């Protein structure tokens, strides 16, 4: 089992994570919301990203 | 080392102003092709150094043409 | 420059100008067969 | 004076005709070295692509792009207003094949390598200052003020493009 | 318009080191010139004040505020001669073109 | 050179040993305060620009931000 | 996308590589990524490290047989390696690579690190961050989707997967684990001397932590002087 | 005489007459001594 | 002795101003540099080759292998940095306190800007990374600009159709002589100073009051030259890549480029100027003027006083381009989009607007409030 | 002005003896042949290459493809043979009219004499011919000859054990920096 996997799992869960989690998500959502719309969601999908990936290296490595 | 001398020539270019004869360094470069090519190169000349009217450049590129190894023809297939 | 505003100062430079275009002149004609511009 | 003076002045003609040619060669030794400007040669196949695919040759150090246009491409290069183009120069003009475009890859300005597949007009684009180049290689936006550069290519035959 | 003048002064602060106004004149020629006709005691002044400005700027330090010269107290005295350097300077001139 | 410089009269200059002074004259106690009095003198000065700098690029960095964000609605 | 920081342990002002985790790295090259990179710059002289000892380097430099010789022409490859041998290349031309390579060009990865901007965080983040593509995405060839990657297109195939080799040393083969290994590995080839400096930095810091104030009393002894003159104007 | 009073006393008509002159001079050199390097090696 | 005179006369009985702060060590610093970046400069020419087939790599071997080459490459990189770092400010005094009234010394100096510029140039070009490639064919075009001869003289600094080893070999001539001749340069610098001797920062005569150099102002540049080791050996030892590009280490592509292009910070702003202005011939002008416009600063003191100490009006006009020459060079590193043009469009209104105009007309009023003008 | 002064003060308004021969011209040919060498060897570095694989190889290049590099290159040779023409015959004039009671200017001169003969047999093995190469051996081996630190220093020198690309390029660094000691 790679941490990574658990670990990015685990920041998921961090209320931050969540929160960002729930932008992603409701964007991703929102990628299937509309067709002719151009709203790839990459701008958000980042944004959860990187957030959740600061998390994760907050407490990946250590268990790495 | 006893070495007889070279008994030192009459050169057309012997001379302080004298220049080449370039009807003989044509026939020259003729001779290293036919006999002295099969174990000696003018590596550092080349067909483009071959400009003179010794040889023009067209028909210095057919002996271009007539040489073909090495040249590269896969680079992946080297 | 205010000083260089003057009369005299202006007969000196009327005298004087035929002289500098002759430099510039020889110097313009240097350049050419300075460079034989291509 | 002027039996002595045409002396000083002979000399200095003859001191400024060979200080000339003395300079003359030396500045000529950091010009182009015969050797490398010895290589003008070029080979292209035009078959080597399906479509849209743009194909540099580094030519004389220089990338001779060989961009593919597919009808698309070509439909909008087209399309482009000529007059509109801060190069006046129509996709058709620099291409004798609408499905072939040939282009040099210095940016007409400070000569970088204009990246394809970008540039808000498509086609083109040079990461140094934002020149975007249509698949024409015309720039449409930019600090590019000339197109990018179309070489000889005098296609003979559909088989093989000559690209000088 | 004078009160901005005072504030100018104290930013200057050419005060604090201790020296009057006509102590900062960069020494143009024509500078040069004025202060060599200021009376001995003068220049000798002047001496002593630029030189002390030196030593307090070497130290990064400031004379007592008091002893600051006030704007009231700086008087002018290499200007009066240097006006008449400037004409003079002046009236060559013309003279010469 | 030294000598034929200025015509200084009347400026006794006295001074002391260095082996005589102190070594090391405290410098945060003593110069510093001083210090802090020439830098903060000047600083009224100096940081008004760099004050308005620093805004100028915090605003051109979100703002050049915003300018990439691209709106959902755009071509929506 | 700005990659996010990282807490590399080597990357601590004072501390050094690990090189448990660089020899993992150099056995993860080994095994996985030279098959289209290779660290031509680095030698099996240049791998010497607490990670591979010249010994060590040895076996891995007796361990290949490619280009490390040539024949009766010098063509092709035609014999093993030994110490000075450099490191084996998964192409003999770059057009080698190219044709096994969608095309595209599988750097060798000698200075990579140093080449990517933030390199040790971008390398973990593209072997690592292929994510997922929510929309307009369409990969031309052997593409992977990877928003760290700068096109999201990367082709640099993923080519780490739990327990995608196993470590000697027994550490699981998590893909993290081995790419976190690796990118030790590559960092401390980028900079063969990382280790080395940064003891001559702590001697540095140390000297100057001496002689600056020592030079600072001289200055202000012999400065001093006149930093206590005083003047005195007596008219006559 | 005339020469000197017109194109060798005045400074700037020297350097006029130099420069002019060896503009002239040059390609002639070049000539002459290209032509007789022919002549003296006819091929 | 007619050696020992010399060095006597310009560096233990030289008569110099006892209130100089530390800018003034800034000077003897750049001349430490620019030995040292010479030196440095040996080495790394040593060990190297001017080849595209061998430049790169034995750098790379130098950085790999060399004995202590890691270290001679650093040091000469972020010593280029140092040389930049001390030149900018060694200006900056020669700005603010009023020394460009020495005339001949500030052209020596302006001359001595637009040398050290190139030498970054050659320096910079010859590692043959990616981003050197794609840099030097950038300012090579610059030069395409010319109206009429422009094309000729590109063809004959590249020496061929496009930057080649042509190129680099010639390149690393002048990055071999540009350092010996700025070097040259600069002792005319100290030549024509003498003759006039340092300026203080009050802006005044002080010839009252002069130390000697040997005892005073020599222990103070031990000092100076002490502190800037410990600046460039933690620039080296500890962050060795903060201010240089990745790039670098990427051999040149020939054929490919670095997305984001950027030339090196020291000229940063240069070229954000140029990115400024619309014309390509201007921009390439006023690229030149802005190093130029200092040559120009000699002749625009309309104040009566020589520094800046007792100014405050110019003392805020300084420290405003001061900013906005930091601002411009953010806008060089920033890419091509809004709203970074406009800063930089700006910018470069108000560098020019501050040199040309702002500062004599501030000095005209600063000579009205003290009833001289 | 104070460079204009250095410069008539050396060179217009010096007071110089009125009966000096054409041999009190020779040391100014020395110094106009030290920059002919320098502009000569800058524009030979622009194409030579300082690898025994490539030296001779670049040699040739200069000789053959270079636009008139064959004459800078025997400009080169023919100008280090004419600087040492007028080095010896700078020494005989010193010699023969009794010159070397300038004390300090001989010891000058014996050391910039020592500095050009060094700079000349690194400049000769620079093109990495059979002649160099046998040569610069046979001159290192000279130093062998020191009673206890001889071995060490040969091989300091040759920068291994025997002369190999080690000193070629070391060897391409010290004639490059030598002749501006020797202006200096
Ligand atoms: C060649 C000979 C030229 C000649 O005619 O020599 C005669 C000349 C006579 O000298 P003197 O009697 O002083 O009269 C000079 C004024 N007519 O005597 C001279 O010309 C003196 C020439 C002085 C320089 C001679 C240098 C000869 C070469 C010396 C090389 C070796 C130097 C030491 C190396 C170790
Ligand atoms: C049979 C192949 C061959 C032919 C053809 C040939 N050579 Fe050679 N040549 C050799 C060989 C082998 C050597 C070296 C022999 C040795 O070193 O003992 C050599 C050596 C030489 C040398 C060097 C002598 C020396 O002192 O090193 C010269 C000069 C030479 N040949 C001239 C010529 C000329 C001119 C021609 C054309 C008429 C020619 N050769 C044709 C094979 C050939
Ligand atoms: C079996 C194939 C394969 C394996 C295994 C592989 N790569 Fe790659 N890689 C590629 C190809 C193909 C490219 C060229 C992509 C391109 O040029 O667009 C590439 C390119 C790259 C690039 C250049 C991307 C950039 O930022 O410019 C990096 C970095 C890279 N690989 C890293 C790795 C790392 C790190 C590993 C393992 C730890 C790895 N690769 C293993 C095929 C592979
Ligand atoms: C005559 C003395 C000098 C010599 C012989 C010299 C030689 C070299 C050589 C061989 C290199 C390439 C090695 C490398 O990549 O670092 C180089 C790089 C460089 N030099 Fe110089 N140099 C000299 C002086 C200078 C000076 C005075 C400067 C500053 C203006 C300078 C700035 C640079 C820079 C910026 C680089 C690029 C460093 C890099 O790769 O990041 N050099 N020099
Ligand atoms: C090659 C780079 C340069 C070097 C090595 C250099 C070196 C020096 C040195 C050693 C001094 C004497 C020390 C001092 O005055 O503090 C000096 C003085 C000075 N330099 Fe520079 N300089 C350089 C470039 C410049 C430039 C570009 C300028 C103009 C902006 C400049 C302006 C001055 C001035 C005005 C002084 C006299 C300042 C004073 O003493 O009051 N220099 N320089
Ligand atoms: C700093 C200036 C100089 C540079 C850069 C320089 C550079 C070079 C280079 C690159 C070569 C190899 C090319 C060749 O084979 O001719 C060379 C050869 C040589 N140099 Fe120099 N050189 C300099 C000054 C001198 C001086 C002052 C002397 C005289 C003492 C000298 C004597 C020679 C000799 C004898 C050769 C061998 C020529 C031959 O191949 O026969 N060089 N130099
Ligand atoms: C006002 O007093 C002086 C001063 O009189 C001098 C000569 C210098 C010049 C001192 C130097 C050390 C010169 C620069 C150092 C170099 C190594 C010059 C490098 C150039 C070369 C050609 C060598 C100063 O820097 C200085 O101010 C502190
Ligand atoms: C009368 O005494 C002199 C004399 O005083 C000088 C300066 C020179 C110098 C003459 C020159 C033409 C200068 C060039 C000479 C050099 C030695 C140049 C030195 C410079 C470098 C080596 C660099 C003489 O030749 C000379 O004797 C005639």
């Amino acid at each position: 089992v790679d941490p990574l996997t658990t670990v990015r799992e685990h920041c998921e869960q961090l209320e931050k994570c969540v929160k960002a989690r729930e932008r992603l998500e409701l964007c991703d959502n929102r990628v299937s919301s509309r067709s002719q719309t151009e709203e790839d969601c990459t701008e958000e999908l980042f944004d959860f990203l990187h957030a959740r990936d600061h998390c994760v290296a907050h407490k990946l490595f250590k268990n790495l | 080392d006893l070495e007889l001398h070279p008994p030192s020539y009459p050169w057309s270019h012997r001379g302080l102003l004298s220049s080449l004869d370039h009807t003989s360094i044509r026939r020259g470069f003729q001779v290293y092709k036919q006999v002295c090519s099969s174990c000696h190169s003018m590596d550092y000349v080349a067909y483009r150094h071959l400009v003179g009217v010794c040889y023009t450049e067209e028909e210095a590129k057919a002996l271009a043409e007539e040489v073909e190894v090495q040249d590269g023809p896969n680079d992946d297939g080297e | 420059l205010s000083r260089f505003l003057g009369p005299r100062y202006r007969e000196l430079a009327r005298n004087w100008i035929p002289t500098a275009g002759m430099w510039g002149t020889v110097g313009a004609v240097g350049l050419v067969w300075a460079t034989d511009w291509r | 004076k002027g039996f002595s003076y045409l002396v000083t002045a002979t000399t200095t003609v003859g001191v400024a005709y060979a200080a000339k040619n003395v300079v003359s060669q030396f500045v000529s030794s950091m010009s182009a070295s015969a050797d490398v400007l010895a290589m003008s040669k070029i080979e292209i196949k035009l078959s080597d692509i399906p479509e849209g695919k743009n194909m540099a040759f580094k030519w004389r150090g220089k990338p001779l792009f060989v961009r593919h246009r597919t009808k698309k491409e070509i439909d909008q290069e087209a399309a482009v207003e000529v007059s509109q183009l801060r190069d006046p120069q129509h996709d058709l003009d620099r291409v004798k094949k609408p499905e072939w475009v040939i282009l040099i890859g210095v940016c007409t300005h400070l000569g970088c390598v204009p990246i394809a597949n970008a540039g808000d007009f498509g086609g083109y684009y040079c990461p140094c200052h934002g020149s975007h180049y249509d698949a024409s290689g015309r720039i449409r936006k930019g600090p590019a003020p000339l197109n990018l550069e179309v070489p000889a290519y005098e296609f003979t035959s559909d088989d093989v493009v000559v690209v000088g | 318009l004078d009160g901005f003048r005072k504030w100018y002064y104290n930013a200057a602060g050419f005060n604090k080191l201790g020296l009057m106004r006509d102590d900062t004149l960069h020494e143009t020629e024509d500078v040069k010139e004025a202060i060599r006709r200021l009376p001995e005691d003068l220049y000798n002044d002047r001496m002593f004040r630029i030189k002390r400005a030196l030593d307090l700027t070497m130290r990064h330090q400031i004379l007592p505020k008091d002893q600051w010269t006030k704007y009231e107290e700086d008087k002018f005295y290499l200007e009066p001669y240097l006006k008449e350097v400037i004409r003079e300077r002046k009236e060559r001139e013309e003279w010469a073109k | 050179e030294f000598g034929n410089l200025a015509r200084i009269r009347h400026v006794i200059s006295y001074s002391l040993s260095p082996f005589e002074q102190r070594a090391f004259p405290s410098y945060f106690s003593k110069g510093i305060p001083n210090v802090l009095r020439r830098t903060r003198e000047r600083i009224l000065r100096v940081a008004p620009p760099f004050v308005v700098v620093y805004l100028i690029y915090t605003w051109g960095n979100q703002e050049f931000e915003q300018s990439k964000r691209k709106n959902p609605a755009m071509y929506e | 996308l700005h990659p996010p920081s990282y807490p590399w342990s080597h990357r601590g002002l004072l501390s050094s590589l690990d090189h448990t985790s660089i020899r993992r790295g150099f056995q993860v090259y080994k095994q996985v990524c030279s098959s289209c990179h290779s660290m031509d710059y680095v030698a099996y002289r240049h791998l010497v490290g607490v990670c591979y000892t010249e010994e060590e380097a040895k076996a891995l430099a007796e361990e290949v047989e490619v280009q490390d010789g040539p024949n009766d022409d010098g063509e092709m490859f035609m014999r093993p390696g030994k110490l000075s041998d450099y490191f084996p290349k998964p192409y003999p031309n770059p057009e080698a690579a190219r044709a096994a390579n969608n095309g595209a060009l599988p750097p060798d990865l000698s200075y990579i690190v140093r080449a990517r901007h933030g390199g040790e965080d971008y390398v973990f983040s593209l072997l690592t961050g292929y994510c997922e593509p929510p929309t307009g995405v369409s990969l031309r060839e052997g593409l992977y989707f990877n928003p760290y990657f700068p096109g999201q297109a990367i082709g640099m195939a993923p080519p780490i997967y739990t327990e995608v080799l196993e470590y000697d040393d027994g550490t699981p083969a998590t893909m993290s684990q081995v790419a976190k290994d690796v990118a030790t590995f590559l960092r401390w080839a980028s900079e063969p001397e990382h280790d080395h400096r940064k003891r001559m930095g702590l001697k540095m810091l140390l000297m100057m932590g001496l002689l600056l104030p020592l030079t600072y009393a001289m200055k202000r002894h012999k400065w001093s002087v006149l930093k206590s003159r005083k003047l005195a104007y007596r008219p006559p | 005489s005339r020469l000197y009073s017109l194109l060798f006393r005045r400074t700037s008509t020297f350097a006029l007459t130099i420069a002019v002159g060896a503009l002239f001079f040059e390609r002639a050199f070049d000539q002459g001594a290209d032509a007789i390097y022919e002549h003296i090696n006819e091929g | 002795h007619p050696l020992f005179k010399i060095i006597n006369h310009s560096f233990i009985d030289l008569p110099a101003p006892s209130n100089i702060s530390s800018w003034w060590n800034f000077g003897s610093l750049l001349g430490v540099c620019l030995m040292v970046q010479i030196i440095t400069g040996l080495f790394l020419a040593m060990h190297y080759t001017s080849d595209t087939m061998t430049a790169f790599s034995s750098v790379t071997h130098i950085c790999r292998d060399v004995n202590y080459g890691w270290l001679i490459r650093y040091m000469h990189a972020n010593g280029a940095s140092m040389f930049f770092i001390c030149l900018f400010l060694h200006v900056g005094r020669g700005l603010y306190y009023g020394s460009y009234t020495f005339m001949e010394t500030w052209n020596i100096g302006v001359l001595l800007l637009f040398a050290v510029m190139a030498t970054a140039f050659m320096g910079y070009v010859l590692p043959w990374g990616q981003m050197s490639f794609w840099g030097a064919t950038v300012i090579t075009n610059l030069l395409s600009a010319i109206p009429y001869i422009g094309t000729t003289l590109v063809e004959w600094i590249w020496g061929g159709f496009s930057v080649d080893k042509a190129t680099l070999t010639r390149f690393f001539a002048f990055h071999f002589i540009l350092p010996f001749i700025i070097a040259a340069l600069a002792i005319v610098h100290l030549l024509f100073l003498h003759e006039t001797g340092s300026n203080n920062p009050t802006g005044l005569n002080s010839d009252a009051d002069k130390i000697p150099f040997h005892p005073y102002y020599t222990i103070k540049d031990i000092l100076g030259i002490l502190i800037m080791f410990l600046i460039l050996m933690t620039l080296v030892l500890f962050f060795p890549d903060m201010l240089g590009d990745p790039d670098n280490y990427m051999p040149a592509n020939p054929l490919n480029t670095p997305p984001h292009i950027k030339p090196e910070w020291y000229f940063l702003f240069a070229y954000a100027i140029l990115r400024s202005i619309p014309n390509k011939l201007g921009g390439v002008l006023a690229l030149i003027l802005s190093i130029l416009i200092l040559a120009l600063m000699p002749f625009l003191h309309t104040s009566k006083q020589r520094s800046l100490m007792f100014r405050p009006i110019t003392q805020i006009l300084y420290w405003i381009l001061v900013a906005n020459l930091l601002i411009l060079t953010w806008i060089g590193g920033q890419p091509v989009e809004h709203p970074f043009i406009i800063i930089g469009q700006l910018a470069s209104i108000s560098y020019f607007s501050i040199i040309l105009i702002l500062m004599p007309i501030s000095g005209i009023i600063e000579d009205k409030m003290l009833k001289l003008y």
